[PDB]
C-alpha cells in the first residue's frame, strides 16, 4: 500500500490544481487531457457503498490496475462497474494470491507478475 | 451585516476567479494558434500581390473596370467585428472610427450602403439604421473561404453594374501581442503605390498569354479581394 | 431512504434528481456575472432538466383552494415515480416548462401542454 | 532541369525539386522538365496531376482548378479548392 | 422637501437628482470585476452624469479662504435651479468634468470650460 | 538589512538578488502563459541568474552525515558575499547550474563544475 498509494496522491492533486478546464476540454493539448481524464477515472474510483469495508488485497488490486493503463479504456461513468466485477472475478480464481498478500503484506517480483496477469486474463476474458 | 453572506460572496468571488484564469489560458492557446495559422497563410498573400505586380507590369495598357476611377459616389464599407462580448472594447473603437469616418462622408453628401460580418455590428449598430445587402453572422472561429464567400460576390457585383463607386474595409491592425490598433483601407480601385518592382531585374519578355491575352485577369482579381478581406477577417480574430 | 428499505429503482430515482439538482446549484454565480452562451451544451440541458424538476414539485392543495381557487389533488407514489423517471430519462424536453406548475401528475402536465 | 514546383490553393504549400516528369490534364503534359524558355500562364484544368520525382518515386495530388503560371526556373500555382 | 412648501420644479429636479444619484450608486460592483465597457450607453450616461453632479455640489467658501487661498462663493437659489435643470436636461455633455470643481455658479463652468 | 548596521556593499548585494528573484518570479508566470520564446535577451539572463542562486542557496548539513555520508559545511559570511557579487557581475555565467546545487563554497563550486 505504501509503495502504491503515490500514484494516485499524486493524480488527484494534478486533478485537484486544474479543474476550471473541464469545460474547455476540446482546446487543451494531449497531457492536460489526458490528466483530465485519468483524475475524473481516479476521483470516481473511490466511491463505495456502506458496511462493505474492502480488505488490503483489494484496494492493492484496484490502486494497481488504476495506477497502469487498465482503467484509461473504460467509460468514466462505468469505473464504478467493472470495479467489484474484477474483485470477484478475482478471489475464486485467485484465493491463494490473495490469502497470501492478506496475511503478509510483502511485495516482491513475483506478485506484481500475477497480479498484472490476473489483470490481463479478466480483461482478455471475462466481462462486466 | 451577515458574517454568513460575506462569506458566500468571497466564495463566490474565488469561483470568478478560477474560471476567469482558465479563460486567460484558453485565450492563451487560441491566439498562438491564430497567429501560426495567419503565419502560414501570408506567403500566400504574398506571392499574389507578387503575381499582380508581375501582371500589371506586363500589360499595363490594358484596364480592367475595377481599375476604373469614375467620380466618388454611392461609397461602400466592410464591418468585421466578433460574435461575442469580453473583448476588451475593440469593436467599439472600430464602430466610432467607421462613424466619424461615415460622418465625414455624409458632410460630403454620399449616402452610403455596407456589407456586415461580425455580430456585434448586426445585432448592435443595425439597431439605430443602415442599408446592409449582406449580414452574414456566426461565421465561427477560423472559417473557410465558402462560409464568406457571396457576402462580398454580390456587393462586388453591384459595383461592376455601377451603383457602387467606393469600397471600404475597417479591421484591427495587429503589431504586438498586447497592442492593437483600428485601421482603415482602400481596395476596390487597386490603386497602385510600389510599380518600381521587378523593373531594374530581367522581365524584358513578359508573356505571350496564349489562352486568352488579357482576358484571365477577371478571376485572379476576385480571388484577390477574396483573399484581402479573409486575412482582414483572421486578423481580426487574432485581435480579439 | 434506504435501498433496503424503499427498493432499487426509487434510490436510483432520487439520488439522481438530487445530483442533478446540486449540480444545478453551482452554475448560478458563473451565469450571473458571465453571460448563459458561454456553457457547453451538457450544462444547458443539466439547467433545463433542473428547471423542470424545480417547478414539477409543486401541486395544488386540497384546503389552500381558498388561496387560489384551485381544486386539490392527490398523487399516488407509482404516479410521480415514474414521471420523474421518465424526465430523467431524456424524454419531455421539447415541452415548456408552464406545464410543470401546480398540474398534480404527469398525464396532467401533457393535457396541460396542449394549451401553455 | 527542374528546381522548383510549387501549388498553394488556400493555405498549404508543396515541396518539389530535381522533377522527372509531370502529367496534367488541359497543358499537354509539357510540364515536368523545365523548358528554360516560352512563360506562359494557363487556366489549370481540375484534373488531378501526378508528379515523379526521381527513380520513379510516384506520388499522387489532386487539384480543382485555378490559374498555372510557367516561366523559366519560376513555376508557381494558382487554384482553387474548390 | 414638500411640493406645496418648496413648489413644483424644486421637488422634480430633487429627486431627479437623487434617482441620477442612487441608480450610479448600485453599479459600483460590476465596474469592479468587470471593465467600463461592459454596460448599456444608459448606465454610461449615467455615470458620467453622476460624476459631474457628485463635482458640481462642492464650492469654496469665505471662511475656508486661509486654508487654500481661493476667494469665497455666494450662490442664489434660482442659479442653482437652472443648473441643475440644465444639467439633467442632456446639455453640458460636452463640457469635461474638471470644470465642475468649485466654481460656484454655473455661468463660471462655461468660463472654465474653456482653461481646464 | 540596512545600510549603518551591515555596510554598504552587503545591502546592495542583497536588494539586487532580492530584485533578481522578484524578476525572475513576475516572468515565471509570463513564460508559462506564453513561452520561453518572444523575449529578448536581458530577460534570459535574468533568470539564468535566478536559477544559479536559487541552486546555490541550498547547502548540506551536518546532522544529515549519517544518512548521506557528505560532510556538512560552515560556510563563513565573506565567502558568501563574494560569491554572490561575482554572480551578480556575471563572471559565472559559463558554469553549468548543476554545479552551484548542494555544493557549499565557491571554490567548491570551482572545482565541481571542473570536474563535470
Amino acid at each position: 500500500i505504501k509503495k502504491l498509494s503515490g500514484g494516485i496522491r499524486t493524480a488527484l492533486a494534478q486533478y485537484r490544481e486544474l479543474a476550471a478546464f473541464a469545460q474547455f476540454a476540446s482546446d487543451l493539448d494531449e497531457a492536460t487531457r489526458k490528466q483530465l481524464e485519468h483524475g475524473q477515472r481516479v476521483t470516481e474510483l473511490m466511491k463505495q457503498k456502506q458496511y462493505a469495508p474492502y480488505s488490503i488485497a483489494d484496494q492493492a488490486v484496484s490502486v494497481y490496475a488504476s495506477n497502469e493503463g487498465y482503467m484509461a479504456d473504460v467509460e468514466v461513468k462505468k469505473i464504478v462497474d467493472f470495479d467489484a466485477a474484477l474483485i470477484a472475478y478475482f478471489r475464486s480464481e485467485y484465493a491463494p494470491l490473495m490469502k497470501q498478500i492478506d496475511e503478509t503484506g510483502d511485495y516482491n517480483k513475483d506478485i506484481e507478475a500475477a497480479i498484472k496477469a490476473g489483470i490481463e486474463s479478466f480483461k482478455a476474458t471475462q466481462t462486466y | 451585516a451577515n458574517l454568513k453572506e460575506i462569506r458566500a460572496k468571497v466564495a463566490s468571488i474565488k469561483s470568478t476567479q478560477k474560471i476567469t484564469r482558465a479563460m486567460q489560458m484558453v485565450a492563451a492557446s487560441k491566439m498562438r494558434r491564430a497567429q501560426e495559422r495567419m503565419a502560414q497563410g501570408r506567403p500566400y498573400a504574398d506571392n499574389m500581390r507578387r503575381v499582380i505586380a508581375h501582371l500589371v507590369q506586363a500589360n499595363p495598357e490594358y484596364k480592367h473596370r475595377y481599375m476604373v476611377d469614375r467620380p466618388v459616389k454611392r461609397v461602400g464599407y466592410i464591418i468585421v467585428s466578433s460574435d461575442r462580448g469580453l473583448a476588451g472594447g475593440l469593436n467599439i473603437n472600430l464602430f466610432k472610427k467607421v462613424v466619424q469616418h461615415v460622418k465625414a462622408q455624409q458632410e460630403q453628401s454620399i449616402e452610403v450602403q455596407f456589407a456586415l460580418i461580425g455580430q456585434k455590428a448586426v445585432s448592435f449598430f443595425k439597431n439605430y439604421g443602415g442599408k446592409v445587402l449582406g449580414a452574414t453572422t456566426q461565421i465561427g472561429d477560423a472559417p473557410s473561404l465558402e462560409q464568406l464567400t457571396g457576402s462580398v460576390q454580390v456587393m462586388l457585383d453591384a459595383f461592376d453594374k455601377g451603383e457602387l463607386d467606393r469600397i471600404y474595409l475597417v479591421s484591427n491592425g495587429f503589431v504586438n501581442a498586447m497592442t492593437q490598433k483600428p485601421k482603415v483601407e482602400q481596395l476596390v480601385p487597386l490603386a497602385p503605390a510600389e510599380e518600381g518592382d521587378d523593373l531594374n531585374r530581367t522581365y524584358g519578355w513578359d508573356y505571350i498569354y496564349e489562352p486568352e491575352a488579357e482576358e484571365l485577369l477577371n478571376g485572379l482579381l476576385v480571388r484577390y479581394i477574396e483573399s484581402m478581406v479573409y486575412q482582414g477577417v483572421i486578423e481580426n480574430v487574432a485581435c480579439e | 431512504l434506504d435501498p433496503l428499505v424503499v427498493g432499487q429503482e426509487h434510490y436510483e430515482i432520487a439520488r439522481a434528481v438530487q445530483n442533478v439538482l446540486q449540480r444545478y446549484k453551482e452554475l448560478k454565480d458563473i451565469i450571473a456575472i458571465l453571460g448563459m452562451d458561454e456553457l457547453a451544451e451538457e450544462d444547458k440541458l443539466v439547467v433545463y432538466r433542473a428547471r423542470k424538476i424545480q417547478r414539477f414539485f409543486s401541486q395544488p392543495f386540497h384546503v389552500a383552494e381558498v388561496f387560489t381557487g384551485a381544486p386539490g389533488k392527490l398523487v399516488p407514489l407509482k404516479e410521480t415515480i415514474r414521471g420523474f423517471k421518465g424526465l430523467l430519462a431524456g424524454e419531455y424536453d421539447h415541452i415548456p416548462e408552464q406545464a410543470f406548475y401546480m398540474v398534480g401528475g404527469i398525464d396532467e402536465v401533457i393535457a396541460k401542454a396542449e394549451k401553455l | 532541369a527542374t528546381m522548383q514546383c510549387d501549388v498553394v490553393s488556400v493555405k498549404e504549400s508543396i515541396y518539389s525539386g530535381a522533377v522527372t516528369m509531370l502529367i496534367a490534364k488541359g497543358a499537354g503534359g509539357e510540364l515536368g522538365i523545365l523548358p528554360g524558355h516560352a512563360p506562359l500562364v494557363t487556366l489549370l484544368q481540375p484534373g488531378p496531376i501526378r508528379v515523379l520525382l526521381e527513380n520513379g518515386t510516384e506520388e499522387i495530388v489532386y487539384v480543382s482548378g485555378g490559374v498555372l503560371e510557367v516561366q523559366p526556373h519560376v513555376v508557381t500555382v494558382l487554384a482553387d479548392t474548390a
